[PDB]
């Protein structure tokens, strides 16, 4: 829609959305596995496995729907891999030691995290206090990476290998127009 | 000589700061057709004037060269003036077609301007037409969906709704809301929204 | 290039130096007295959106009524200003449209020194552009204003643009 | 498309051909099977909806009876629901962009229609409510502006369609903007059948794009975001060998 | 209901009017609205929960509805009256008006557009006293009649040379000007012209003024001259009435605005506008015109006179048989002014008349076909009740006041249509506007024309001429007509209505028309032993009948 500029790039909140239809997995506490009772039937789900499902067990539903059973007491969200501290020590040494690359981590970064600090509170096993720090320490060292590789603007092409949505989005306005600015100036000048 | 044009464009681009820096639809600045019509009236002289002109150019007294320049002088004035009216038409369409299309094609005359008389009798039929354009878009085949409705993404089902303007009761599907004046509803999101846009509800 | 762009119909208002390479009778007429021709190399100071085409009309030796002087914006001495420091310099009272026209003079007239002078001063003044951008307050020095105040006319929306991305990411990112 | 491998595919296809319209400074052709297939998915899933919502209505309202359990009763009605209220939204908002952008081409697209040389048509590219729309638009914007001014300009210049002299009034589209793309690859799992992919140093599949103004060879490997502009990437775009972000 | 009504449940229902009433068109459906659909439900129990298409449709037709009033966000008692609107959509169309209700309309010069003024009788309380005007209305009544008359001018094709202002006139001379403004005689005894910016004196000995006007103090007047600043005085060359303009490029400035609006009114929240529907009316009025007659009187039909009842008895005799459309009295009713009694052994004039109306009643007994099919239009003259208790006979005000019930209390119930109104009245066709206007013209600007230093139809040609020009119906000052400081705008001839009744007993019948108004002239009813009355065919032609 046009709502003034609105047009040309995503709103926040559309990429909060975007990143929360995707698939997650969840610990159920109830039990609804049909007796051998109402149909899940949706239309953009594969309704097998909200059909199929049993209590303390390991499934696979779309993230919109584990939010909403977690406002109720049906859910239990399993935390990813990258939700850790281990796991983080190595990430954060890894851009320490490479001055150039950006390091290999999933799009939804940042977003993931915001959700699940925000809804999913209680069921992480280390504390949250330590693992928001670290994240702000990544997002300051990927910043500052940012920062060092802009300095360069060719008009032909540039490459971003790992930037996450946010990263992306936050910066796609500047990075158009001063390249749209460098390339009609080239084609005036021949 | 077309210099009081740009008084007329530099005008305008302080409009479109209103509509920047507010990033809202409200308050249409009142027109300025007197110097528009100030400018018909000169180009009707110079039109007068070209084609006299161009009548002692065939009647043989004048120089060619003069009558050329002259020519292309006066049309490069008149292409001018053009230029500028519609850069200001073009922008006040535009307004208008924004704020139409957001407000359910009613025009909100309950509630925003009051009177809309800021704006031209054509510009007024024309936001009468596009308000028929609109109604008329939903009633195809996409009669299900709510083109005028919100378009942030819906995130959460049950929000807390605060009464901002008192009313009766009204009613709703399975179900009925009085609205009395300072009250607190916990209700679904999207059975609120119409009220919401319409500014009868507050504290989303 | 846009008909119905306010910015590019403002640019086409500047004037331009410019002589009369030939002579007309009984022209002059819209500034002195009309029954006084124009002379030969007679200076004016004519609008771009005429001095354009009546210096490519030719109209007729097929010599165009009026030459086009080299305008005062585009000196060696702005050059040199320009070469030193661009970060620094205040390019706002040089002109308001200065990159429009820079853009339309290198249409008309070639030239390979000032493409690439022009993109080196809007590259290095973009990272500042963009640090001052980012840099969202939780009200500043005077250093920030004065940099403001210096941005040429189409600079302000980049700037309001990145001003607002940064905003909007922040205001998502802390509830 | 010709059949459905479930209707996940074409919610995802809708999703991908919203993200590319939002983005792209051109307006893309229309998709029409995968919309005349969800307005029926969304009108047989409405009537399910009210016909057990009015079903339990009357089973409650008959008599006293027993009220419906509120386990495995409320949610699953909620999640249809609020997935169709999701699903209404992106339609929406991909219709509102597609009704924008025709605002702003419109002249330049009856021009190139009326052109019969030119192999593009626009039927494909436009719905026929979309059709009615440009057409009674502009009609009204030319009443508009010939009532308003162009009444008193001479005969020389009273067509707002004029492509000579200092200025003109088409507005083309900017095919060299700059673009964020991600090299997609090939949409098949074999994803190394495709006639144009080569490959280089430890194999690294890749596309080779060229550039005729600057006379430079772009490699784009897959899983690599670039920053190219939009000229030269129609085809691979079209092909859905890359997707815009 | 139905011929086999059957009572619904509310909250089956409920779905079927939401659905329909909140996503598709309409909002804030009240519970009453749902009763008032619940019955109609019940008016079309045919097969219902079951049957789409006739109850959807039904519904999209209450819709096209109840739309078009107010804004239609809401639905109050009021559905079963949409309900009978749906039922019965399954001459009239035409008005009479006074000064008293005429909508009220100001002006704005810095803005160039009417502005509707709130009635001080619909927002305010009106208990004790609401019809006494404010104090400044009189200080911004002669600037509004400037400021039209300027507008006016400038309209004008000429004109496009240019004006000068009065207060401009100051350092400047022996150079010639252009201006207007209020013609008057100031407090020394000169004659003075002003602005709104100043005032000066007139120089009149060599002066020559265009024929065809009766140049009058108080009405605006184009004043070309030579200043001098040797003293102060203006030494004019030529004088000339502003020349006035024709109704539809009247209107068209305005697009068509509902002044005088039958099918919409604005208000202080939005202005309102149609010209769809004028055409219809037009070609509705081309057809049985000849059958919607309507006659008036002479003027100055005395209820006390035995020749006066004998020749309205024969008139009655000849019009029972065909009865018109609307019948016009016009004048005063009795030849003697009413005023205070100082005599108790004689017949009080109250009470002589209050009988004068009663004879009235009972003449009108033998008439029933003129009385059940024509209306009845009553107009005060020179000394009716109010005028003559204070004036004594003489003029006055000119919003005058109508006829006081508790003296017409047998008029209204022997006939079933009379109406009664002020001297100054409207009536609103189908594609007509008419005002009917009771007073002295002829000899008020014959006696106080202007003098300048050096066959009877010319007359009225001058009397239109310049009352068309001037556009106001009393172009005179305070001094002569004492005029109501807000009901001024009533006796403004801004929307110059297609047809004017001129009723002057000093003047000749006449039917000249002139600017896109015809006007008409009766006469006084007996003349020269004869009675004389006139009735206009709608088509633009003319009838004069008498009978001795």
């Amino acid at each position: 829609s046009l709502p003034a500029h609105l047009q040309q790039t995503f709103s926040p909140e559309e990429i909060q959305f975007i990143v929360e239809n995707e698939p997650i997995k969840i610990f159920p506490r109830i039990t609804t596995r049909q007796k051998i009772h109402t149909r899940w039937q949706l239309i953009t789900t594969d309704d097998k496995a909200l059909n199929n499902m049993v209590a303390m067990r390991s499934t696979e539903v779309v993230l919109w729907i584990a939010l909403l059973l977690k406002q109720q007491s049906k859910c239990s969200i399993v935390a990813p891999q990258w939700l850790t501290t281990k796991e983080l020590d190595r990430k954060i040494q890894y851009e320490k030691t490479h001055p150039d690359r950006f390091s290999e981590l999933p799009w939804n970064w940042l977003v993931l995290a915001r959700i699940l600090f925000n809804k999913a509170k209680d069921d992480f096993h280390d504390p949250i206090h330590e693992l928001r720090g670290k994240i702000q320490d990544l997002r300051e060292i990927r910043q500052i990476k940012v920062l060092k590789g802009l300095k360069y603007l060719n008009e032909s092409h540039l490459q971003l290998d790992n930037l996450s949505l946010l990263e992306i989005n936050e910066l796609r306005p500047f990075i158009t127009e001063i390249m749209d600015k460098l390339r009609e100036i080239h084609t005036a000048s021949l | 000589y077309g210099d009081l044009g740009n008084k007329l464009v530099l005008e305008a681009k302080r409009t479109k700061q209103l509509y920047a820096r507010s990033n809202q639809d409200v308050n249409l600045p009142m027109y300025h057709e007197d110097i528009i019509r100030n400018i018909l009236k000169e180009v009707s002289n110079l039109r007068k004037n070209t084609e006299y002109l161009k009548e002692q150019q065939q009647l043989g007294m004048l120089d060619d060269k003069v009558a050329k320049c002259q020519y292309f002088v006066t049309l490069l004035c008149m292409e001018r003036n053009k230029r500028c009216l519609l850069a200001y038409q073009r922008l006040r369409t535009d307004i208008l077609d924004s704020m139409a299309w957001n407000n359910n094609g009613l025009d909100l005359m309950s509630s925003s301007q009051q009177d809309t008389n800021n704006l031209s009798h054509q510009e007024q039929e024309y936001l009468k037409e596009y308000c028929d354009l609109i109604t008329d878009l939903k009633s195809g085949d996409l009669v299900d969906i709510d083109l005028s409705g919100s378009l942030v993404p819906p995130s959460d089902v049950f929000i807390d709704v605060r009464v901002l303007k008192d009313a009766g009761e009204i009613q709703t599907e399975y179900g009925v809301f009085n609205l009395i004046k300072d009250s607190q509803f916990f209700v679904r999101q999207s059975d609120v929204e119409r009220l919401i846009q319409q500014g009868y509800l507050q504290k989303i | 290039m846009g008909y119905y762009d306010i910015d590019d119909v403002l640019a086409d208002g500047t004037e331009f130096p410019c002589k009369f390479q030939y002579d007309i009778p009984g022209l002059g007429y819209l500034e002195n007295n009309p029954g006084r021709p124009i002379t030969k190399n007679t200076k004016l100071s004519l609008p771009l959106w005429l001095a354009r085409i009546l210096a490519i009309v030719g109209g007729d030796e097929p010599v165009p009524f009026v030459e086009l002087l080299p305008p005062d914006m585009f000196s060696t001495k702005v050059m040199n200003a320009i070469k030193t420091d661009p970060v620094a310099l205040d390019l706002h009272s040089i002109n308001s449209h200065f990159f429009s026209l820079a853009i339309k003079w290198i249409m008309l007239f070639s030239e390979k020194e000032l493409a690439n002078v022009v993109s080196e001063l809007l590259l290095q003044r973009a990272q500042e552009l963009n640090h001052h951008a980012s840099s969202l307050s939780i009200n500043t020095n005077i250093a920030t204003s004065t940099f403001l105040l210096k941005l040429e006319e189409m600079e302000k929306e980049i700037y309001k643009k990145s001003h607002e991305s940064y905003k909007d990411t922040k205001r998502w990112m802390f509830k | 498309t010709q059949i459905y491998v479930s209707p996940q595919q074409d919610f995802s296809d809708l999703m991908k051909s919203w993200k590319n319209e939002r983005c792209s400074p051109e307006l893309l052709p229309y998709p029409h099977q995968l919309m005349k297939r969800l307005l029926n998915r969304i009108s047989m899933q409405s009537q399910l909806i009210e016909n057990i919502s009015m079903g339990f209505l009357d089973m409650q309202n008959a008599s006293n009876a027993n009220p419906p359990m509120p386990n495995e009763s409320k949610l699953p009605l909620l999640c249809m629901e609020t997935e169709l209220e999701r699903l209404k939204f992106v339609i929406r908002s991909y219709i509102r962009c597609r009704l924008s952008k025709i605002d702003k081409f419109s002249l330049y697209l009856r021009q190139l229609n009326e052109d019969e040389n030119s192999l593009i048509s626009l039927t494909d590219l436009l719905s026929k409510d979309e059709i009615k729309y440009h057409d009674t638009h502009s009609l009204i914007w030319l009443k508009l502006v010939n009532d308003s001014i162009l009444k008193y300009m001479p005969e020389e210049l009273q067509a707002i369609n004029d492509t000579e002299g200092s200025v003109n009034m088409i507005d083309e589209p900017d095919w060299n903007k700059f673009v964020f793309i991600h090299v997609n690859g090939p949409p098949d799992g074999k994803w190394n059948e495709d006639p144009l992919l080569q490959e280089n140093e430890f194999g690294k599949p890749c596309y080779t794009v060229t550039i005729p103004d600057l006379k430079e060879e772009v490699e784009l490997t897959i899983g690599s975001i670039y920053v190219m502009r939009y000229e030269v990437i129609r085809d691979l775009l079209r092909d859905d060998k890359v997707a815009l972000i | 209901g139905n011929v086999l009504p059957v009572k619904i449940q509310p909250p089956l229902l409920r779905p079927l009017a939401y659905r329909v009433l909140s996503r598709k068109y309409g909002l804030s459906i009240k519970s009453d609205g749902l009763s008032a659909l619940a019955e109609f439900v019940g008016t079309n129990i045919g097969a219902n929960w079951r049957q789409g298409p006739a109850t959807i449709k039904f519904l999209e037709q209450f819709a096209a509805v109840w739309k078009q009033q107010e804004r239609g966000l809401f639905i109050d008692q009021s559905g079963v009256k949409e309900v009978i609107q749906e039922m019965k959509e399954r001459r009239d169309y035409f008005k009479v008006i006074n000064a008293s209700q005429q909508q009220r309309f100001s002006y704005n010069p810095h803005k160039m557009q009417f502005i509707f003024v709130p009635n001080k009788k619909q927002n305010g309380l009106g208990g004790i006293a609401g019809f006494l005007p404010d104090i400044e209305d009189k200080v911004q009544m002669f600037l509004t009649r400037y400021y039209l008359t300027n507008d006016r001018v400038m309209r004008n094709e000429n004109f496009q040379m240019s004006i000068t202002p009065i207060k401009n006139l100051l350092g400047r001379d022996a150079q010639n000007f252009l201006l207007l403004g209020l013609l008057n005689k100031n407090f020394k005894g000169n004659w003075s012209l002003e602005d709104p910016s100043g005032s000066v004196e007139i120089d009149i000995s060599q002066t020559i003024p265009t024929q065809g006007h009766y140049y009058v103090p108080g009405c605006m007047v184009l004043v070309e001259g030579i200043y001098y600043s040797v003293g102060n005085k203006f030494h004019v060359t030529s004088m000339t009435l502003p020349p006035g303009e024709r109704r539809e490029i009247t209107l068209e400035t305005i697009g068509n605005l509902d002044l005088l609006g039958i099918h919409g009114i604005s208000n202080n929240n939005f202005i309102a506008r149609l010209d769809k529907d004028l055409k219809i009316r037009l070609h509705l009025l081309e057809k049985e015109l000849t059958d919607h007659k309507f006659v008036i009187l002479g003027a100055n039909l005395f209820l006390d006179d035995l020749k006066i009842m004998t020749a309205l008895s024969k008139i009655l005799q000849k019009l029972n048989d065909d009865p018109p459309t609307l019948l016009i009295w016009q004048g005063s009713f009795t030849s003697v002014p009413v005023f205070a009694s100082m005599s108790s052994r004689n017949i009080s004039s109250s009470t002589q008349f209050k009988n004068n109306f009663d004879a009235l009643a009972t003449l009108l007994s033998r008439f029933d076909n003129l009385t059940e099919n024509t209306t009845m239009i009553f107009i005060p003259g020179p000394n009716d009740l109010w005028g003559s208790m204070v004036s004594l006979g003489a003029s006055g005000t000119l919003p005058q006041d109508p006829i006081p019930s508790a003296f017409t209390k047998k008029i209204n119930k022997v006939c079933k249509n009379v109406v009664w109104s002020s001297n100054p009245t409207r009536i609103a066709y189908l594609s007509q506007e008419i005002v009917i206007f009771r007073d002295d013209l002829s000899g008020r600007f014959k006696r106080h024309r202007l003098e300048f230093p050096f066959q009877k139809v010319q007359e009225t040609r001058k009397l239109v001429k310049t009352i068309l020009d001037q556009g106001h119906l009393s172009p005179f000052l305070d001094s002569l007509r004492p005029i109501s400081w807000d009901l001024d705008h009533t006796l403004t001839l801004c929307p110059i209505p297609s047809t004017m009744v001129l009723c002057d007993t000093t003047s000749a019948q006449f039917d000249l028309t002139y600017n896109g108004c015809k006007v008409i002239n009766p006469g006084s009813f007996i003349h020269n032993r004869r009675a004389r009355y006139m009735e206009y065919v709608p088509s633009s032609k003319k009838t004069i009948q008498e009978e001795i």
